[PDB]
């Protein structure tokens, strides 16, 4: 049975996160930011903590025996290590991104979300729409896998969708987050910004 | 031999059309006062498994009515001949690839969006000729099961598709920019199973939850709720077995008067709360009507309040199809009417009897109640 | 002469918009977040003014007369109105977006910025790099002029620079901003959203 | 009959050869101490309208040098031949819409950083041919006029180009990302003519102001700022008298290479001021000493620790001398002090090496224009 909030402000991220909570006011001194879909056993989270030490990183997985895994696995980085912050601003939880999103994030909250080597839909015309939601104005959607159907399949509707527009190869060569895409244990590689809502004021 | 209880009324906006779901079929009469009712027609519908027939709509000429049919995955559209003795004309029938669940006429009266069983959003122009192998894509969609649909617009004419669904949500959509959510309502535990819109942005939403939820959806402000639960707990009986489980199955709104009714499934009462003037969003008890039987479905015409109850184990003589309620203004309270009720009775009776189809056994009658399901 | 801040830090806001002081902090509640470059006589403001009431608008504008015109101007409408907050969100100075602009924005501080009928260069391949530093990732670039060569040249530049992307007709269909534009007084709209800058880490 | 002044000097890393500008040549010596200076040859510009020559530059490997030629937009690429008689050959000529004022070499030491009077900046690969008529869009720009370029290194070995202008701007973009600002450095209210870089992220720069400005570059913080107008006051004179009142300007300012000094010239007086930077506090700067010369200062470089000096010498009398100091730092004093060994032999070597040629020899009003910060 899954755990999700009942609304994205009744969210307590003090748990997953507890090296953010503020010991005096008992508040939040960050924020999810950055969101894994489909983290599988924790990788590319591993790769992407480092590279974005301000940013809170949070990978979703529906697989628990998977989620288990990898909490222990963060649990572990965390004390394996040296200083009082290495691998604090990382973590996993078992959700369902496809229907519960929205309950855990704010709109425009996100500045990043992650589809790296998806399974052969959470991408589809219809689930943009709420992705979108929670992805800020200039966020990015990365894209990586091995089989060209599936890439062409999320091109396709990334790609027709009003509220995503592709990045050039040359934006690609140039953005970190593509390498580490590239270098997470054939490689298709699509990026998408949100673009901004058109003012219906 | 048992008639089929009444699966729903559907009354026309000046009151002298009556239509009515049994089972598989749509019985259309007409209605003068005092108390006279004339049958107006027998539509059947002639495509475990149950043919329901669901969510009979009238479009704002009300030259045609529109509903679903299960059997076909259909959105069935009628034509409405007032003056004939009967008075429904089957013209078409758009299928689907799951089962239609909800459905909203747009404000140009033509564009019909049907809401699904597994979550996505169609639209469909009733003039055009059913396709027919269907071939378009959603114009919105959620991963849940969708409750309930309404097209709704703000002060400058900006339409909205308000959608709500098995998973506690309840989201606002640009229309026809469906690409664009607006916002999402958050407050409810528990799955929705109705909502209805009133007046300045005002939105009344329940089902699972213990509360009605009142909010303002420009704002996405809740702006309170409703505890209930001191109410229907005297009314609960082993049907509510699961340990207490029980859901509001249909909240609906007076006309003009301030006041709202809903009913929780499988208990024999409605409940009326009256809508505060003077703090938008304030819900206070008005009254509680109790009938002989289990409501099964509750409906709205004008200010009165029409009724259906399931009176599957009468004895002797069938009565007790359905209620209408109305406001007495001397009272200030609302009052079954009787006559027109127990005419009704009358006129139904004497509508269905020789159906073999609508007269059955009793346990050849379609499940009454189906929002538990959630 | 011109009268610019030493930088975005030094710049005291609290005089053109002094509605927004904090009278108990002495602080600033809201922060400038659209701009009209060349504002002229004001036009566009004063419809814009209403259409983003959470939202403080600049204009800028190089010729002294007309400035001097739209302060006057302003300062009537805000007199002039019954609540006590019209209009009270607009306003002008005299400066050159050219060369000043980050001396009074910070770096991704606007959402919005206009170029409506610009005088047969504000628009340069080598002008959009400190635009784009000033316009937030999601911001957007809103284009409107009677000449078509301009129209051509604002539309290459754009559309050439990596940090720049052209929004579609639908896009513009949509977009009160566009509206807004096309009735203030044979029009040719661009409009270009702020890629996201890819990450140099 | 006068000498020409020297514009510049700019000495290899070893120390045996020395370049120096005058008018529209260069000269090369070689040196070999005790304060033995030999000439290895002169190469002139063969192209109101003064031919300048400015901003010599040697590759790191040292096997050509580069410069501006005010008279034909271009950058001029030299081999350098350490052994020959003459030093110089002029291999290519790389042309430009408008005059370079400002270059520096990029990492790999074949990409040259050309800043415009007109606030483009463009790149050159000094291998490639020079293309007739030029075809190449700049790769970042400035409404104002450039004033000083600096390519830079993060530890990541990210790298950086730092430009700064007439409008008091200083600039930090992404290379080659140069379609990314990366920040502004806030605080000069006068146009800024110099910068030079130190350790750490440490940024010095200069100019109208009357204050020497240090930051750290990456955090963008300026750290500090330091007053130096109770110093060069008593060195002011009536060239300071400004235009239908006192108006200086820092020229140059540069750093020794291992010592924590910094020094600089404020334009048409007679010393350097050194400065030393704070081992303590970075970016703290305190007086180290003045050092004063016989002419207005028109030159100042640095050659690992020690400083040379070029002087406007146009008005001596009888054998004109002082064309140049050598400052070397004294561990001894601690303190800095004129090579004058070293000095006057170069003046000797100036003298022969110059001597016959009526171009760099002549009338006293035939002399380029020697003072050009002051008009920004």
């Amino acid at each position: 049975q899954l755990e999700y909030p009942v609304s994205p402000q009744d969210m307590d991220w003090s748990k997953l996160y507890p090296y953010y909570k503020n010991a005096e006011n008992g508040q939040m001194t960050k924020k999810v930011t950055i969101a894994d879909i489909g983290c599988g056993f924790g990788g590319l989270m591993i790769d992407l903590s480092p590279a974005f030490p301000e940013d809170l990183i949070l990978g979703m997985e529906i697989r628990v025996q998977v989620t288990n895994y990898v909490e222990d696995r963060i649990i572990a980085l965390r004390n394996n290590t040296a200083s009082k912050h290495g691998f604090q601003n990382i973590n996993v939880l078992r959700g369902n991104a496809m229907k519960f999103l929205p309950n855990f994030f704010e709109k425009g909250q996100l500045s990043k979300m992650f589809f790296c080597f998806p399974d052969p839909r959470i991408i589809t015309n219809t689930l943009l729409s709420e992705y979108a939601y929670v992805l800020k104005e200039g966020g990015v959607v990365y894209t990586i896998t091995d089989v060209k159907d599936l890439h062409e399949w999320m091109v396709k509707h990334l790609e027709e969708h009003p509220l995503f527009e592709r990045l050039s190869k040359e934006w690609e060569e140039n953005d970190e987050c593509v390498k580490i895409m590239r270098n997470a244990t054939d490689k298709f590689v699509a990026c998408f910004t949100r673009l901004p809502t058109p003012a219906i004021l | 031999s048992v008639i089929h209880p009444l699966q729903n009324l559907l009354t026309s906006r000046d009151g002298s059309l009556v239509f009515a779901i049994i089972k598989n079929c749509i019985l259309s009469f007409k209605y003068q006062s005092p108390n006279h009712w004339e049958f107006a027609g027998k539509w059947s519908d002639d495509f475990p498994i149950y043919s329901y027939i669901r969510n009979l709509r009238l479009t704002s000429d009300e030259s045609r009515l529109i509903a679903c049919a299960d059997s076909d995955k259909s959105l069935l559209v009628f034509d409405v001949d007032k003056t004939s003795k009967n008075v429904l004309k089957l013209r078409k029938r758009f299928c689907f690839s799951k089962r239609p669940n909800a459905i909203s006429i747009a404000e140009d009266d033509t564009t019909v969006i049907i809401a699904d069983k597994f979550g996505d959003v169609y639209s469909i122009d009733i003039n055009s000729i059913p396709e027919e192998k269907f071939t378009q894509e959603p114009i919105l969609g959620h991963v849940s099961m969708l409750t309930d649909v309404h097209l709704i617009k703000d002060s400058d004419g900006h339409q909205f598709i308000i959608t709500s669904d098995r998973d506690e949500h309840i989201k606002i959509s640009h229309y026809p920019q469906c690409f664009i959510v607006d916002k999402w309502l958050f407050g409810h535990k528990h799955f929705v199973s109705s909502i209805c819109c009133g007046k300045d942005y005002l939105l009344l939403s329940a089902g699972g939850d213990d509360k009605i939820f009142a909010w303002d959806w420009k704002t996405g402000k809740n702006l309170s709720t409703f505890d209930y639960n001191s109410l229907i707990k005297p009314y609960l009986n082993d049907q509510h077995l699961a340990i207490i489980e029980f859901a509001v199955s249909k909240i609906i709104k007076s006309k003009n008067l301030p006041f709202v009714a809903f009913f929780v499934e499988a208990t024999k009462c409605i409940i009326i709360l009256e809508m505060s003037e003077k703090q938008k969003g304030d819900l206070a008890l008005k009254q509680i009507i109790t009938f002989p039987y289990n409501v099964i479905s509750l409906s709205a015409h004008n200010d009165e309040f029409q009724v259906t109850l399931d009176n599957k184990e009468s004895s002797g003589v069938q009565k007790n199809f359905a209620k209408f309620i109305e406001y007495n203004l001397n009272e200030n309270s609302f009052v079954v009417n009787n006559e027109k009720s127990n005419e009704f009775d009358s006129a139904i009776i004497q509508s269905v009897q020789g159906d073999s189809n609508l007269v059955t056994k009793k346990e050849e009658i379609y499940p009454l109640y189906n929002v538990s399901s959630l």
